[PDB]
């Protein structure tokens, strides 16, 4: 037998580290090796994705220097503490970011040193706010062929995530290989702080500043009136016998919101006298 | 041995290799450069490879060597004249060249 | 040391001041224009020169209090009709 | 609708040419400079046009 | 006859010489609500025909 | 969340713009386009696109991955040196020429007349030529007319060497000819000479080379 | 010093060559038209201070 | 040196993490751990830091240790596996520094001849921007004492990357963009008219300071100065500004004009689709 309904639980240092880690290396794929702790069956942590030194003959197992694990890892015992690695990470930035033969070839090495040994997969050339490129698995085994296979006791926590089917070619590959939840989770001491970094290091930065403006009176007249004669075409055209006519189009954007935003935003800073000036 | 400014001595023989606009676009560098070290000698041994005469379209791979020459004879005239770019030419027979040139 | 600049000042001010006479406060203040410690334009169609921004002295306590009046007088002026100003504005925000 | 353009943001497709249909449902695709391909049909086209 | 924006002035000197000719704003506008009126107009028996 | 949609549209074209060239259209919201990377791709357009400069063929952006359309460009891609934009004429005078009234004055009825007096043939019907061959003996001037009428020319100029186009990328030559004739519909009545012409105008081929 | 040299050469590895493009014209002022010797166009732009 | 800085907010998660790593066990007093940076121009960046254990007892605030060792070999480790990195300073947590902090930066100012300190507070509601940047250097003293060793208020920022906020504007989904035109121009209002001149307030309160105390250092060198600075506007009661009226009128001139012009163009938008589609619904409706 009986499994439940797994869930990948994220400290985002892990995130910010691939992002790093793999905008740094962005030409080549890396290999590395994450660290969190093993909390239960049905979630697991990431805490801590941590450097691992580059290969240059082949990404593969051998990129695990053991004596940097000795080393690496006992230098974070005698950091704040010594937590449980959960697992790897590595890269695919050339393409859109599969189960390379090398992770089939270090994936049983991984679960003969772990119990889960989920992959982290990415491709660092996506997004710059949106996609969740990170790429999470379980190589279930053959030996289980005779039973049926992916259990995961209810499947409505799995049936919701069934929701994308995602990356045919790992559909491809959806022998013994199965996406698993990963929520963004929440930092209390840090999602509010950091909100206060980007929301108020971001709002004039200093809060203070701006409250450029005589030039985007002529750019901004341009930009109006420009599009405003071929706004103003079609009402040559409007008519009656509406299905034996057939050109319905807006011609109404950018000049309320874009003019409202420009001449009431400058006609504050035309208050920006009055106001910052007694 | 008197000058010895910059004498690009063209043997004009290893220009083609295999390719389409390959030479063409030797050509194109050679006038460009040419164009750039303001006191450039131009020198070519044995046109009689290159040059011709004229063919009523024989072998397929005159006609490359014909546009390879007619980028000489418009990048040699163009609209745009050369400065101090002097073309010293050399050959066996003369008789054989093009009018053209 | 007087209220703001006056924004006009006279040959009778810098002559007094300076002990001298009228027809030296051009090579006064082109000669200030010299050292660099004021910008300011020769107002001189009525002999009364214009001020611009000038090196100061050393602050003094009653300049510090006298400093804190005007000063805290811009301070609480800006600051309240800056809150007079958000409570018209304090309608609008939804 | 607007939440409906990860549709537009789907992975784009080949335009082929099609010499002739073999059988058991499959086809013959030249791309636009490749080889010869046999491949495979889908259920909502029509072997009936090929 | 001829102008080059000297304007006449019996006491200045200078006989003054000046002009803004960038004003395209209300140039531009202008012209634009002249073509609006008559595309109104071009309304206006739509207007007045699907009613009554 | 209409506006989050409206930045999830906006961020399609930042980093990249991949450059090919619009084919075919089929119909609404699916298109073929020939990238500049040699290969044709069914594609789909965006609503963004208005539908109108879809034309025939247009320089237009892609996507890297899923590869669709992004955009539809502005004339551009060089006709070479471009039209030669400035001043750069040969500098001959019209007199220049010494004694060809023939010449000068049936190349003036060709094409300097057209640039002038063209509604004048519209009422008429004399159906004015496209273009004009120049031949003959070679060294009389063949260039020079060319010179002056050059020197001596409002609209664009467009000068062809007619060797240009046989080169390296296998299929630049007739986007280059779309070039120079997007262009040349683009500018003005405007006047391109092609000098050369023989280096692509050859009657015997063969298809196997 | 030969692990200077060494180091210095070590301190070298890390570094990834770059493209050889051509500008084929400037479009706007952040969108630049280039042509790649290898094939096709692309349009990008300048990093800050270029 | 120093231009200013170019910080990610990644690294000041790698103090907030190690504030988790104390936060669990006894604080003495703060953290100090490394700050390494990406020193290139004048201006400074950080990608990546790490922290290395420390305590301090007060009582000649001289008792205080970190591990060089461990430093080189985990700075060994960084410097293996990424070449850009070196160290360029240190950090600690806790918002106020002491006496001490001249002895952490002039003990690890050996390294490299620059170690910039950062300020941040784990439980920020008042300052702006968290981060701070100061340099230890002399300007002797007008008095000139025995090296009145300093550190100076290098100016700081938030540095920014492409593809760094790929998580964090997704995890914090709470942003509305591009609010102008509606209350971001009057939330600027509010905490810059009410938090900036109450910084004004303290330092008028800091002028009360040398009322009754502030001989240390009265500081008549920049005060008086650079508040001369400000004294480019001596704006007293008549309030002298007769040469800015018209200069009010000109700056109101255009503006109205493209609300008069634009805005009833504004009218001239709604009014034909509103009034067509209007009555096609109306009258269409049966
Ligand atoms: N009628 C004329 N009056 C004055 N100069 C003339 C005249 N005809 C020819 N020329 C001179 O001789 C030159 C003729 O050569 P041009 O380059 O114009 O033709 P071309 O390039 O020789 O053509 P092609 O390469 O086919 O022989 C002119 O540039 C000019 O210097
Ligand atoms: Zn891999």
């Amino acid at each position: 037998a009986v499994d439940t309904a797994e869930q990948v639980y994220i400290s985002s240092l892990a995130l910010l580290k691939m992002l790093k880690h793999g905008r740094a290396g962005v030409p080549m794929e890396v290999m590395g090796l994450m660290l969190g702790e093993f909390v239960d069956d049905y979630t697991v942590r990431v805490i801590d994705v941590f450097a691992m030194p580059q290969s240059g003959t082949g990404v593969s197992v051998e990129a695990v220097d053991p004596v940097f694990q000795a080393k690496m890892l006992d230098m974070l015992k005698q950091t704040g503490r010594p937590e449980m690695v959960v697992g790897w990470y590595h890269s695919h930035p050339g393409f859109g970011c599969w189960l390379s033969g090398v992770d089939i070839n270090t994936q049983q090495s991984f679960e003969a040193l772990s119990e889960r040994a989920v992959a982290v997969v990415v491709d660092p050339i996506q997004s710059v706010k949106g996609k969740v490129v990170i790429d999470a698995f379980r190589l279930i085994n053959a030996n289980m062929m005779v039973l049926g296979h992916e259990p995961r006791q209810t499947t409505s926590n799995l049936g919701h995530l069934n929701k994308p089917s995602i990356q045919a070619l790992i559909h491809g590959l959806n022998r013994h290989y199965y996406s698993i939840t990963i929520n963004y989770r929440k930092n209390e001491l840090e999602q509010k702080m950091l909100l206060n970094l980007h929301k108020k290091s971001w709002m004039e930065g200093l809060t203070l500043q701006d409250y450029v403006v005589k030039e985007m009176l002529e750019l901004a007249k341009n930009y109006n009136k420009a599009v405003e004669e071929e706004d103003k075409m079609t009402p040559e055209q409007l008519a009656i016998k509406n299905v034996g006519k057939q050109d319905p189009k807006r011609h109404l954007e950018e000049h309320v919101d874009v003019l409202m935003t420009s001449n009431i935003v400058q006609c504050l800073a035309a208050m920006l006298d009055t106001v910052v000036f007694k | 041995s008197q000058l010895d400014c910059n004498f690009l001595k063209v043997v004009s023989s290893s220009i083609v290799d295999k390719y389409i606009g390959e030479s063409a676009r030797l050509i194109r560098e050679m006038f460009n450069y040419a164009r750039d070290h303001q006191p450039c000698i131009i020198f070519m041994d044995e046109i009689d490879a290159i040059g011709g005469r004229r063919f009523s379209e024989g072998t397929s791979a005159d006609r490359e060597i014909q546009r390879t020459l007619m980028e000489l004879l418009n990048q040699m005239d163009g609209f745009d004249t050369l400065h101090r770019v002097k073309m010293i030419m050399a050959t066996n027979r003369p008789d054989t060249l093009d009018p053209a040139l | 040391t007087r209220p703001a600049n006056h924004r006009q000042l006279t040959f009778e001010e810098i002559a007094k001041s300076a002990k001298i006479t009228v027809n030296e406060v051009e090579l006064l203040v082109m000669k200030a224009l010299s050292v660099g410690l004021v910008k300011g334009s020769i107002d001189e169609v009525d002999k009364r020169v214009h001020m611009t921004w000038v090196q100061p002295r050393v602050l003094d306590l009653q300049q510090i209090k006298g400093m804190k009046d005007r000063l805290e007088f811009w301070c609480t002026d800006v600051k309240s009709m800056e809150m007079l100003v958000e409570h018209q504005a304090h309608d609008i925000l939804t | 609708l607007r939440e409906e353009l990860q549709l537009l943001q789907e992975q784009g497709s080949y335009v082929g040419e099609v010499v002739r249909a073999m059988d058991k449902k499959k086809v013959l695709v030249k791309v636009h400079p490749e080889g010869k391909f046999v491949v495979d049909v889908d259920k909502n086209i029509d072997i009936n046009d090929v | 006859d001829k102008k080059f924006h000297g304007i006449l002035d019996q006491g200045e000197g200078v006989l003054i010489i000046f002009d803004e000719p960038p004003v395209d704003k209300t140039y531009e506008a202008a012209l634009e609500t002249i073509q609006n009126m008559s595309k109104v107009v071009d309304s206006l028996y739509n207007k007045a025909k699907k009613l009554t | 969340e209409f506006l989050h949609a409206q930045e999830e549209v906006k961020r399609i074209q930042s980093i990249p713009l991949v450059i090919g060239q619009f084919l075919e259209a089929v119909d609404q919201n699916t298109a073929i386009v020939g990238s500049t990377t040699g290969s044709n791709y069914y594609v789909r357009i965006l609503s963004t696109i208005d539908r109108e400069l879809l034309k025939p063929n247009a320089s237009v952006a892609l996507h890297k991955h899923s590869n669709a359309l992004v955009d539809v460009l502005p004339p551009e891609a060089d006709s070479s040196i471009m039209m030669l934009t400035s001043d750069q004429k040969p500098d001959v005078m019209y007199a220049d020429i010494g004694g060809m009234d023939i010449q000068k004055q049936e190349v003036r009825e060709a094409v300097e007349l057209p640039l002038t007096h063209f509604e004048l043939y519209k009422q008429i019907g004399i159906d004015p030529p496209r273009g004009v061959l120049m031949y003959g003996p070679p060294g009389c001037g063949k260039t020079m007319l060319a010179k002056a009428v050059a020197h001596h020319t409002t609209a664009a100029f467009i000068r062809v060497v007619g060797s240009e186009f046989v080169q390296k990328y296998l299929g630049e030559g007739p986007r280059m000819v779309r070039d120079v004739f997007r262009l040349a519909k683009e500018n003005a009545p405007a006047i391109i000479f092609i000098d050369e012409i023989d280096a692509i105008a050859t009657k015997r081929f063969d298809a196997q080379t | 010093k030969q692990y200077e040299k060494s180091e210095n050469d070590l301190k070298a590895l890390q570094s990834v060559g770059q493209i050889v493009g051509e500008v084929l014209k400037q479009l706007t002022e952040e969108k630049f038209i280039v042509k790649a010797t290898n094939g096709p166009r692309y349009v990008v732009g300048c990093r800050r201070q270029l | 040196a120093v231009q200013k800085v170019v910080v990610h907010p990644l690294v000041l998660l790698s103090v907030v993490d190690h504030f988790n790593r104390i936060g669990k066990v006894g604080n003495q007093k703060r953290v100090v751990g490394v700050l390494l940076g990406s020193w290139q121009k004048k201006v400074l960046d950080v990608s990546n830091s790490f922290a290395v254990p420390f305590d301090e007892d007060d009582k000649d605030d001289s008792v205080w240790f970190l591990d060089h060792d461990y430093l080189e070999n985990m700075y060994g480790m960084f410097k293996k596996v990424n070449a850009r990195e070196r160290i360029v300073g240190w950090y600690h947590t806790g918002p106020k520094l002491h006496k001490n902090d001249i002895a952490i930066n002039e003990l690890m100012k050996r390294y490299c001849p620059n170690s910039v300190l950062v300020i941040i507070d784990v439980k920020p509601k008042d300052l702006g921007l968290p981060t701070e940047a100061y340099i230890s250097v002399e300007e002797v003293h007008d008095d000139g004492t025995p090296t009145s060793k300093t550190f100076e208020h290098v100016t700081s920022e938030i540095g920014a990357e492409e593809a760094e906020e790929v998580g964090v504007e997704h995890l914090l989904r709470d942003i509305k963009d591009t609010t102008v035109g509606t209350l971001s121009q009057r939330i600027t209002n509010q905490v810059h008219g009410l938090k900036g001149l109450n910084s004004k307030l303290l330092d008028i309160r800091s002028y009360l300071e040398k009322v009754a105390t502030g001989k240390l250092p009265i500081n008549h060198q920049i005060i008086y100065q650079l508040q001369d600075v400000f004294n480019l506007l001596p704006d007293v009661s008549l309030q002298e500004f007769v040469k800015a009226f018209y200069l009010k009128t000109n700056d109101q001139m255009v503006v109205v004009y493209l609300a008069s012009l634009i805005r009833s163009v504004v009218a001239l938008h709604n009014l034909i689709n509103n009034k067509i589609a209007n009555r096609d619904a109306e009258k269409k409706e049966g």
